[PDB]
């Protein structure tokens, strides 16, 4: 199931054309709203007084058809950046006319070309149109992967084509788009329609378009190969790009006439549907996270807040996570109780933050497969979840489990524990104050006691994603700092983004913390070697943790626990994007700050440029103690 | 009202070309309204044009007519909006206009077309940036060149060198072609070129107009500001010492001499002037058509 469209520059009759397009199997159509050759004068007589109609009648389609089937194309003669002044004036008026007519029709999207470097006036006219009534209509900027000048045949005798690698020159089309969308102040209505040439550029050019708002991919018929049967196919290099684009769920647009006239025209389309069915199906996790892709979420604060019922239900829907807990408890019980003492040695386990008791059941499963005796305490400060624990404790567990409705930092334990087990970790390891909670609970852990997890570590990596920067930018709220949305982290299933360097460790905590001078404040400096040209929009966060010995949990991509749904990455945005050239080092600083009431993070970029310090004094974001 | 001829002709007239005996070929297309198509017409009486009831033949096409040109005495070669290059041929009675072949080879609007010296090959330009050399007999593309980086605005075959032709594009390149060389294109040293015209009596001499209204005289430089808008076309008169007809989007026609000086000026058209053709019978009569549905017969003073 691919959402494909057909691009046309010649429509004799809309009713006849649109029917033949849909019968071939397309979902929409790109066509001009005025005749492509119908040049129009707006200033000089006698041409300005040309009698109408100026284009087709809107009655030729239903309102629903204009809303869902037609994509408008700007007329190719409209050049608002021409060096001729008379041509600029006419183009400005014609662009406003064609755009306003598209808005009159309620078209879902409108196509504008980026085929040269200077589109400044084109940007101004479009920006003016956008600030004329609030609408949802999209603008697809048609931009080629490779500029036409850089793919022309080397047939001009006295002007040979460049045969030496121009690393930045081969990225020129991305600079066209970047300068255009920056002039337009990152308008959420302006997206990219990337056009795929017959010869693909280097990999660093395709990676340039990572994290960019690509809504459509334009595939000319002239890039398709012909197999033995005579049907259009693609090269293995082009197939590799299509697979990358299907992960972005872009819409594919077929342009150009039918060169394989021996076959019908839906043959190009059937090959896309063919490539679509052949790909690795959802691998449980991708099946679960699908829908949350690039969706910003406020990071849970299970200490300050009481989590709802269906939140716990989601926590309990990850068996791989808890079987890792069960194994960690299993290995720990064997190392503490020798075989000759399996009947006399009762180990005191304390779940610290039990929720609705998945760790409690994981503990009961561990002691059984290990054949050891355990005495369980289930500590949970959320009184609503304590209701679930106590119905569980009366109906099944029995006297073996003791529920304690209390904060682990204030609870006066009747005895000391051999093992404490906790699941207080967030996407950034310690962003839920697992260090502070386990510190207060430390006093009732035995001198040789074991904490599970034993230690955890947070990771950071600079990322590029103009899409995510826009979504953060769209999180302005009425009665707070207009920039506070950039000074707070977000839990998000990162998707359309570009990782600019390998993740590096940030903060580490160990439990039990035998140190006499406990201090959970941190200050860390990181230097990320960037080997590409890009724009820095923020830093992705992950974490690793050691449950016990070799049993671990990880959402860090290179060591991700295979098959685990739990914990999306965290996103630390920055107020202003930062240009980064190839070979430059991104230097970021992070602080974990705290007082008696709150813990928070502050961060700043120091290289290649300096950013402002973000979230100073927790003014925009604090984690409640 | 000949058979298989549409009763109504499209508003926008795009081309007008005389042949040997004096019949006038008309190419029109509808650029607005419900249907966006085109038609072809033949007027053995030039003064009866553009009245559809008194023509010699006519036919409707699937799409518009961006450019056309004669192929001999009974052949009509058409550059279509549909991306195809069509060839139509009159019957022996010259009462019907039948399609000979229709090949969809360009990926965008075919904007310009021109027949080469041998009369058996033709070169076409399109907004898909391509230029194609055609075999009119085998109905196939001989060569396909992508030398420009923008829309191909105009292609003009050399009058007597069967392998030479000119092309200009919005990439601000004027290319001289010679399919005998390994690299067939060669760049000739502003404002975007929009119209080309070889000199009929001098081999290495041609003229080109730009989108700013300047006509220039170039050798393998003299120029004058003729129009106030884009120069759409340039046609030389059939005289021994020829004149230069220049039509533009300023709705005016100008006639120039050897040194690009203005001898005549017509503003009879109210919309864009799209083509001009010199009568082979009366060398002083000049016929111009435009998007105002006017077919004007000028008497140029010589
Ligand atoms: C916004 N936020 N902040 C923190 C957590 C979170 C998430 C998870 C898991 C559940 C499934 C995907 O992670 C866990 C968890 O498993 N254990 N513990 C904690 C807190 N210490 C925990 C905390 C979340 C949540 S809400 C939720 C609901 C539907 C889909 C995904 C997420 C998701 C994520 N990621
Ligand atoms: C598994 S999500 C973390 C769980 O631990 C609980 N929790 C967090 N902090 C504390 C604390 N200080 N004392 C007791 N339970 C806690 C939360 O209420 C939630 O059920």
């Amino acid at each position: 199931r691919v959402s494909s469209g057909r691009d046309l520059n010649c429509v004799p009759e809309i009713a006849d054309t649109l029917g033949a397009v849909a019968k071939q199997g397309f979902d929409f159509l790109c066509m001009p709203v005025f005749h492509p050759r119908f040049k129009r004068e707006f200033i000089q007589e006698p041409a300005k007084n040309r009698p109408g109609p100026q284009t087709r009648s809107d009655l030729l389609l239903s309102g629903r058809d204009w809303n869902t089937l037609i994509v408008g194309k700007l007329s190719p003669w409209i050049r608002p950046d021409s060096k001729v002044e008379k041509i600029r004036r006419n183009s400005e008026a014609a662009m406003l006319q064609e755009l306003n007519f598209g808005a009159y029709l309620g078209l879902p999207a409108f196509l504008l070309p980026l085929n040269q470097e200077d589109n400044t006036n084109l940007a101004r006219v479009l920006t003016n149109h956008i600030h004329t009534g609030h609408h949802s209509s999209m603008f697809w900027m048609r931009v080629p992967l490779v500029a036409p000048e850089d793919l022309r045949d080397d047939i001009i005798e006295n002007a040979p084509t460049t045969h030496t690698e121009e690393y930045s020159g081969e990225e020129k089309t991305w600079m066209w788009w970047h300068n255009f969308r920056t002039l337009c102040d990152y308008s959420k209505r302006i997206a990219v329609a990337l056009e795929i040439g017959a010869d693909l550029p280097s990999n660093h050019v395709i990676d340039r378009w990572l994290g960019e708002p690509i809504k459509a991919a334009i595939l000319p018929t002239s890039i398709f190969l012909t197999n033995k049967k005579g049907f259009p196919v693609l090269s293995k290099m082009h197939q590799r790009l299509i697979f990358r684009l299907l992960k972005l769920e872009v819409q594919f647009i077929i342009t150009g006439t039918n060169h394989h006239s021996e076959k019908e025209f839906c043959s190009y389309l059937q090959y896309l549907e063919y490539l679509s069915q052949n790909r690795p199906p959802p691998n449980a996790y991708e099946l679960f996270a699908k829908g949350y892709e690039d969706y910003l979420q406020s990071p849970l604060q299970p200490l300050m807040d009481n989590l709802e019922s269906q939140t716990y239900e989601v926590f309990e829907k990850d068996p791989i996570k808890y079987s890792q807990y069960q194994q960690a408890i299993y290995k720990c019980l064997l190392d503490r109780v020798p075989e000759e003492e399996k009947d006399t040695n009762v180990q005191v386990l304390m779940v610290l933050g039990a929720g609705r008791g998945p760790l409690v059941n994981a503990s009961l499963r561990a002691a059984k497969q290990a054949d050891r005796r355990i005495k369980l305490y289930a500590v949970e400060k959320n009184p609503n979840a304590v209701v679930t624990l106590e119905n569980w404790q009366f109906e099944e567990w029995g006297s073996q489990v003791t529920v304690v409705s209390s904060d682990m930092r204030e609870w006066v334990a009747p005895e000391k524990a051999d093992i404490i087990v906790s699941e207080l970790l967030g996407s950034f390891a310690d962003n839920e104050l697992s260090p502070e909670c386990l510190d207060g609970a430390q006093h009732f852990l035995k001198d040789d006691g074991v904490s599970i997890p034993g230690e955890y570590t947070s990771f950071l990596a600079p990322i590029s994603s103009s899409k995510l920067y826009n979504e953060v930018r769209a999180c302005r709220e009425k009665d707070r700092d207009p920039e506070a949305q950039f000074e707070m982290p977000y839990v998000v299933r990162l998707h359309n983004f570009h990782q600019l360097s390998a993740p590096q460790p940030c903060f580490t905590f160990s439990h039990p913390n035998r140190d006499p001078m406990i201090d959970n404040n941190r200050y860390c400096t990181l230097e990320f070697p960037v080997e590409v040209n890009t724009v820095l929009h923020g830093f992705a966060g992950y974490f690793e943790t050691v449950l016990y010995q070799d049993i671990t949990l990880s959402i860090r991509p290179e060591t991700h626990s295979p098959g685990m749904f739990s914990w999306f990455p965290i996103l630390f945005p920055i107020k202003q994007p930062i240009t980064v050239r190839e070979g430059q080092t991104i230097c970021v600083r992070f602080w974990r700050c705290s007082n008696s009431k709150k813990v928070w993070y502050e961060w700043a970029v120091t290289a290649p440029v300096c950013s402002a310090i973000h979230n100073p004094t927790g003014r925009s974001y604090t984690i409640g103690l | 009202l000949p058979p298989n001829a549409p009763a109504c002709m499209e508003r926008q007239l795009e081309a007008a070309r005389y042949r040997s005996d004096g019949a006038l070929l008309l190419g029109a297309s509808s650029l607005s309204g419900r249907c966006w198509a085109g038609s072809l017409w033949l007027f053995k009486d030039p003064c009866a044009a553009p009245n559809e009831g008194f023509c010699s033949a006519g036919v409707q096409t699937e799409a518009g007519v961006a450019d056309l040109t004669w192929v001999g005495e009974r052949g009509i070669l058409v550059a279509s909006d549909s991306g195809a290059v069509e060839l139509w041929e009159l019957d022996e009675n010259e009462t019907l206009i039948v399609s000979k072949f229709c090949k969809y080879e360009h990926d965008d609007i075919v904007s310009t077309v021109s027949v080469l010296s041998s009369g058996t090959q033709a070169v076409s330009g399109s907004k898909d940036i391509c230029i194609k050399v055609w075999d009119l007999a085998q109905q196939v593309v001989l060569s396909s060149y992508r030398a420009h980086a923008a829309q191909v605005t105009c292609v003009a075959a050399s009058p007597h060198k069967d392998s030479v032709f000119l092309s200009c594009s919005e990439d601000n390149r004027i290319l001289l072609w010679d399919t005998r060389c390994p690299k067939p294109a060669s760049q000739i040293g502003g404002y975007l070129p929009t119209s080309l015209a070889w000199h009929p009596q001098q081999s290495e001499v041609f003229v080109f107009g730009d989108e700013n209204g300047t006509v220039s005289l170039v050798d393998t430089v003299l120029s004058s500001a003729v129009h106030s808008q884009c120069v759409t076309g340039l046609v030389f008169s059939p005289h021994s010492v020829p004149f230069l007809a220049s039509l533009s989007e300023d709705c005016s026609l100008a006639v120039l001499d050897s040194s690009l000086s203005e001898l005549f000026r017509s503003q009879a058209h109210r919309d864009f002037v799209r083509d001009a053709t010199w009568s082979p019978l009366n060398h002083s009569l000049l016929t111009t058509v435009g998007w105002d549905h006017q077919v004007v017969h000028h008497v140029v003073p010589t």
